[PDB]
RNA sequence: UUAAAUCCUUUAACGAGGAUCCAUUGGAGGGCAAGUCUGGUGCCAGCAGCCGCGGUAAUUCCAGCUCCAAUAGCGUAUAUUAAAGUUGCUGCAGUUAAAAAGCUCGUAGUUGGAUCU
């Protein structure tokens, strides 16, 4: 079992330290090669220029082609596949327009439905698509 | 019309058993929901804790029938708590209640700190351990209520336990084993022994053994 | 650096659980009855009396003899004594565990003015006082959440500026007399 | 059980087991309770009177009630010694 | 009870002159009248403030009892394979925790 | 008021019918309070933190109506803390679910029979 004596504190603290690494939580938030090889280098949000637009296949059970956009983030240069949230909201979207782009919410998981996209479009040309779907902007080029 | 097929039943009919407690002396079988339902009156509050479908896999395909847990309690009295099986869902309700009267148990009710008035909470911190799930129930001082989860805070609410701490283990999801395991505490509340019972006990006479003249008619 | 002062308070809590029936029951029930804004109101209340709770449980833990347990008891009893919540006859530390939330709600202003009824109704009380015309000995009070002390209790007036008090009739008054 | 005042703030008593001193429960519903007679000394009548031995489910199942409610009845003489 | 090869108590039965006596023969007749549990109660109109009354008599907007007879008459228009039992016959107080269960 | 202004406090006059001097932000399958309401799209568009809905009546989309929550605040993303007794000294585990070295010796380490008023 556990050592159990009085003297014996730096072996239960260095046992402690040496265990708590395959926690992987507390592995990927310390070692940090996950944050590092994050696209937004540990941003809530990113800023990047719109490259492509990309019609990308669902999982198997729920049938959708779900509208991605293939962007180019300005900090480091990543390709960023961002869904678009909304219906309608891919016609707002134009190519080469500045978007501010944030994750869907599982702090790096693809979310449900879409393979390779954990990253969602929040603004465009710096108004919202929210203002766009709702009708409370006119959106500037 | 109640009808008495325990000759405990009959002595309980006439006025010859004073309280349930005659009866919790001597651990006798209270067989009878009617029993239950006859010294405590309309004071035994009762809801389901929950309905959980099971669909009986059967030679002819997938039907379902319905498990009740119902928590009947008396407030700064009692508890009991009902699981039945049934085709429809009231049913399975009422069976459930008419069951959960059968396992009335009386729970003890301590103190904390000083000893003033009417006593309020569990008196030593005990346990129950019912497949996989450990509820342990712990003293606590005036006025702070139950902290627990929901359904231990519904059999605690029912049981007059004003004011305890809870501690839970394993798979609490499973909503029956998680009462039964708290049930089991509150009824280890006197199956635990403290230094207050440690007088000698003087034996009165079960209730068969005086009133059995009564039985002799019967 | 500046001279300014940066302390803050926090004076209510969020409950844990957002959306159960008996907690929503239970503040609106008494939001209705004593005829609150929001639940924040309600919230507030909770955290106050929670912190005058885990005070005295936090009191006594401590011995009989120990001399802040009897100097802040005596300190507690008297406050709440004053404020009008509790009574001599129960100047002891474990009553204050004996205390509920509504308690606490009955020694608004807008409840004193309801309950000494010199307002109509409780809402009808809440707008008399926002609106300027109730004052509390000589200063005028135009907030609901005023908790009333018990001597300051026996003398709640018309505020005397005001037409329901001495005279200067309203806007509305002065308005419909020079119609003709 | 009994608060400062003097009260006896419980619900009920319950009764001890004579084996073992536990607790006889509410729902222990294997325990049993032996009411036992004593002998007029010179004639070998029946008195009336009789002593009583309460044993919990547990003793009664693993198989101890008997020595139990014979060292018992030793104690109290009912068995003779030896 | 309901067994075919049954017994008769006939010749233990004293004195019976008059058997149709008029105390067993009570008309129950609850159907077409307006005490039947087993009719709607003409919903009132949503409050607006949230609560209906005052002082002490308050009857919220929930009100568990309330909630729990309107979560029974929403288990009425389930789907047809289900099974209910009696629950208006029987006052059937049922909370969201179960009743969100079994409509799930 | 103030260095002089501002803001607050005090005073004169004007200033109030809701069809306003008009309150938003999210949601209504469960988790989780709220609809088995109506019309459209028809595994398309989409919703969806999780399970899942949509393949011609959609309890989950889109609109509208109603309802709920918080309320001059309310969603969203990230990071982190409590729940986590899923880092365990308190306080986890190791036959079969992840796990005791093939076995033995052995240094450092850790712990060490009674016994003296």
């Amino acid at each position: 079992g556990k050592c159990r004596g009085l003297r014996t504190a730096r072996k239960l603290r260095s046992h402690r330290r040496d265990q708590k690494w395959h926690d992987k939580q507390y592995k990927k938030a310390h070692l940090g090669t996950a944050l590092k090889a994050n696209p937004f280098g540990g941003a809530s949000h990113a800023k990047g220029i719109v490259l492509e637009k990309v019609g990308v296949e669902a999982k198997q059970p729920n049938s959708a082609i779900r509208k991605c956009v293939r962007v180019q983030l300005i900090k480091n240069g990543k390709k960023i596949t961002a869904f678009v949230p909304n219906d309608g909201c891919l016609n707002f979207i134009e190519e080469n327009d500045e978007v501010l782009v944030a994750g869907f919410g599982r702090k790096g998981h693809a979310v449900g439905d879409i393979p390779g996209v954990r990253f969602k479009v929040v603004k465009v040309a710096n108004v919202s698509l929210l203002a766009l779907y709702k009708g409370k902007k006119e959106r500037p080029r | 019309e109640w009808m008495p097929v325990t000759k405990l039943g009959r002595l309980v009919k006439d006025m010859k058993i004073k309280s349930l407690e005659e009866i919790y002396l001597f651990s006798l079988p209270i067989k009878e929901s009617e029993i239950i339902d006859f010294f405590l009156g309309a004071s035994l509050k009762d809801e389901v804790l929950k309905i959980m479908p099971v669909q009986k896999q059967t030679r002819a395909g997938q039907r379902t029938r319905f498990k009740a847990f119902v928590a009947i309690g008396d407030y700064n009295g009692h508890v009991g708590l009902g699981v039945k099986c049934s085709k429809e869902v009231a049913t399975a309700i009422r069976g459930a209640i008419i069951l959960a009267k059968l396992s009335i148990v009386p729970v003890r009710r301590g103190y904390w700190g000083n000893k003033i008035g009417k006593p309020h909470t569990v008196p030593c911190k005990v346990t129950g351990r019912c497949g996989s799930v450990l509820v342990r129930l712990i003293p606590a001082p005036r006025g702070t209520g139950i902290v627990s989860a929901p359904v231990p805070k519904k059999l605690l609410m029912m049981a007059g336990i004003d004011d305890c701490y809870t501690s839970a283990r394993g798979c609490t999801a499973t909503l029956g084993n998680f009462a039964k395991a708290t049930f089991d505490a509150i009824s280890k509340t006197y199956s635990y022994l403290t230094p207050d019972l440690w007088k000698e006990t003087v034996f009165t006479k079960s209730p068969y053994q005086e009133f059995t003249d009564h039985l002799v008619k019967t | 650096p500046v001279a300014r002062s940066w302390v803050c308070r926090k004076t209510y809590v969020t409950p844990r659980r957002p959306f159960e029936k008996s907690r929503l029951d239970q503040e609106l029930k008494l939001i209705g009855e004593y005829g609150l804004r929001n639940k924040r109101e309600v919230w507030r209340v909770k955290f106050t009396l929670a912190k005058i709770r885990k005070a005295a449980r936090e009191l006594l833990t401590l011995d009989e003899k120990d001399p802040r347990r009897l100097f802040e008891g005596n300190a507690l009893l008297r406050r709440l004594v004053r404020i009008g919540v509790l009574d001599e006859g129960k100047m002891k530390l474990d009553y204050i565990l004996g205390l509920k939330i509504e308690d606490f709600l009955e020694r608004r202003l807008q409840t004193q003015v309801f309950k000494l009824g010199l307002a109509k109704s409780i809402h009808h009380a809440r707008v008399l006082i926002r609106q300027r015309h109730i004052r509390v000995r000589k200063q005028v009070v135009n907030i609901p959440s005023f908790i009333v002390r018990l001597d300051s209790q026996k003398h709640i007036d018309f505020s005397l500026r005001s037409p329901y008090g001495g005279g200067r009739p309203g806007r509305v008054k002065r308005k419909n007399a020079k119609k003709g | 059980m009994q608060n400062d005042a003097g009260e006896f703030v419980d619900l009920y008593v319950p009764r001890k087991c004579s084996a073992s001193n536990r607790i006889i429960g509410a729902k222990d519903h294997a325990s049993i309770q032996m009411n036992v007679a004593e002998v007029d000394k010179v004639t070998g009548r029946f008195n009336g009177q009789f002593k009583t031995y309460a044993i919990c489910g547990a003793i009664r199942r693993m198989g101890e009630s008997d020595d139990s409610i014979l060292r018992l009845a030793k104690a109290d003489g009912i068995v003779s010694k030896n | 009870g309901d067994s075919k090869v049954s017994i008769s108590f006939e010749n233990y039965r004293k004195v019976h002159p008059y058997e149709d006596s008029d105390s067993s023969e009570d008309e129950v007749d609850w159907q077409d009248t307006r005490d039947d549990p087993y009719r709607p109660a003409k919903p009132v109109p949503t409050p607006k403030k949230g609560f209906i009354g005052k002082g002490k008599d308050i009857t919220t907007k929930h009100d568990e009892v309330v909630c729990g007879r309107k979560n029974t008459a929403r288990m009425e228009n389930f789907a047809p394979e289900f099974q209910v039992g009696d629950g208006i016959g029987m006052d059937l107080k049922l909370s969201n925790h179960v009743f969100n269960a079994l409509k799930q």
